[PDB]
């Protein structure tokens, strides 16, 4: 699985499929969320701009 | 994020189970835990004599 | 916004959490809050003995 990002248009290839849709999340400094690396396990909490 | 507003006397320590690391910061700033940052609540005295 | 009529004879202390900066003015001014700033509210003993 992978993310494509940017303001772009997109047409799924036949061998590519869409699995979600993926908002961003607007954070301003001293604010953040906490993301799990599902592929490493690690928890980052990362925190400043949007993301 | 959990996120703590310390006042302007005051101090607040946390640990860092993740990182192996204690910090405590005293004055009016805002900390943010870490991933496996930890408070140290402190039960205190109070009442009408004492409790 | 949130600002607040500063007393000429008052002093209001605020904090930026963000900036992680504080600074207390003193006079009749007109303070702004910047988006992570917070005022020091005062809790005082009032009553007709005391409180």
């Amino acid at each position: 699985c992978w993310l494509i990002r940017g303001p772009l248009e997109y047409v799924p290839s036949a061998k590519v499929e869409v699995v979600e849709e993926r908002q961003a999340i607007p954070l301003d400094q001293n604010e953040g969320i906490y993301v799990q690396d599902v592929k490493t396990g690690k928890v980052r909490a990362v925190i400043g701009s949007t993301y | 994020v959990v996120s703590y507003r310390v006042p302007h006397n005051a101090a607040v320590q946390v640990y860092d189970y993740r990182a192996k690391r204690a910090r405590v910061v005293f004055g009016p700033e805002l900390v943010t835990l870490d991933p496996e940052e930890q408070f140290t609540v402190l039960s205190l005295s109070a009442g009408r004599p004492k409790r």
